[PDB]
């Protein structure tokens, strides 16, 4: 189910043969890649030292 | 004035009910038939469009 | 066409029509 | 045939400015749709 | 700051992954988040140059697989639904 569209496909609708017509194997994801936060940066450091 | 048909709307359980967490997709294989029966229900709907 | 007149930000996806307004 | 043909056109000119004057069928199928996927949207919260 | 990306932030509100499109339109003073007539957060302002930035959501779709049938053909092909490619 991992190696081929078309073995997802077999694999997917529990048949050893296929037909004519378009089918639905899986969903398209985009993972995230990069985590930023952004913050008031006005907030200086303290004078402690 | 006759209408003939209207949006096809497709919803998966993966994208609506859980968002960007894993234990939602774990939780959700006790009712993966469900969701399994609703996307087939809607594919359905949207071929008979 | 022109008298009768997000949504898909959460999975909900809308798949177009298979016969376009100018085939119709 | 003349009447005929322009009592025709003359129908024809009546349901265009008729027309133009709204649809009742055509509106309902898309605002029901449009109901329901906003309580779908609204369900989330 | 990285624009056109998708990439994950916390806005100091929520937890939301997207890219970030340059706006056109601007905020009032003190109009920190956005909303659209949905429940979806759609527009955000960055606290650092008071800069508006769009959110837009990068799974969309699913995936197709198109097969000419059994005793015909081998390869098959691969669309997607309704994504930029
Ligand atoms: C409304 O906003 C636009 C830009 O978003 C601006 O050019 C225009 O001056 C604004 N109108 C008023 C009355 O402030
Ligand atoms: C961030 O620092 C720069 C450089 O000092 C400054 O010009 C800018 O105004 C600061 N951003 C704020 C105060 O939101
Ligand atoms: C897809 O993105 C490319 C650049 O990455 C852009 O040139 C193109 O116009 C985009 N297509 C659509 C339909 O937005």
């Amino acid at each position: 189910c991992a190696l081929d569209p078309l073995s997802e496909t077999k694999c997917t609708l529990k048949s050893f043969t296929v037909e004519k017509g378009i089918y639905q194997t899986s969903n398209f994801r985009v993972q995230p890649t990069e985590s930023i936060v952004r913050f008031p940066n006005i907030t200086n450091l303290c004078p402690f030292g | 004035i006759l209408p003939v048909s209207m949006t096809k709307t497709s919803v998966d359980c993966t994208m609506y009910i859980c968002g960007d967490s894993t234990e939602c997709s774990n939780l959700l294989l006790q009712y993966g038939s469900f969701c399994t029966q609703l996307n087939r229900a809607l594919t359905g709907i949207a071929v008979e469009q | 066409f022109n008298k009768v007149t997000a949504q898909k930000f959460n999975g909900l996806t809308v798949l177009p029509p298979l016969l376009t307004d100018e085939m119709i | 045939q003349k009447l005929i043909a322009n009592q025709f056109n003359s129908a024809i000119g009546k349901i265009q400015d008729s027309l133009s004057s709204a649809l009742g069928k055509l509106q309902d199928v898309v605002n029901q749709n449009a109901q329901a996927l906003n309580t779908l949207v609204k369900q989330l919260s | 700051l990285v624009k056109n990306k998708c990439v994950n932030f916390n806005f100091n509100g929520l937890t939301g992954t997207g890219v970030l499109t340059e706006s056109n339109k601007k905020f009032l003073p003190f109009q920190q988040f956005g909303r659209d007539i949905a429940d979806t957060t759609d527009a955000v302002r960055d606290p650092q140059t008071l800069e508006i930035l769009d959110i837009t959501p990068c799974s969309f779709g699913g995936v197709s697989v198109i097969t000419p049938g059994t005793n015909t053909s081998n390869q098959v092909a691969v669309l997607y639904q309704d994504v930029n490619c």
